[PDB]
């Protein structure tokens, strides 16, 4: 998995 | 199921093994990463990581 966080929702 | 999900929102891949998905699209979830923020899933378009809270279980 990526080492950076995913974009927040929505 | 028991691992069938649906996409809540569009998500555009940002490289690094991520997978583009479209709201309403069905996925099969293989699992999650160490902190649960990312989810590895399979769709008709391939396989990759998507945001965990961009999907929800269906069926």
């Amino acid at each position: 998995a990526p080492t950076y966080p995913p974009p927040p929702p929505p | 199921d028991p691992n069938l999900f649906v996409a809540l929102y569009d998500f555009v891949a940002s490289g690094d093994n991520t997978l583009s998905i479209t709201k309403g699209e069905k996925l099969r979830v293989l699992g999650y990463n160490h902190n649960g923020e990312w989810c590895e899933a399979q769709t008709k378009n391939g396989q990759g990581w998507v945001p965990s809270n961009y999907i929800t279980p269906v069926n």
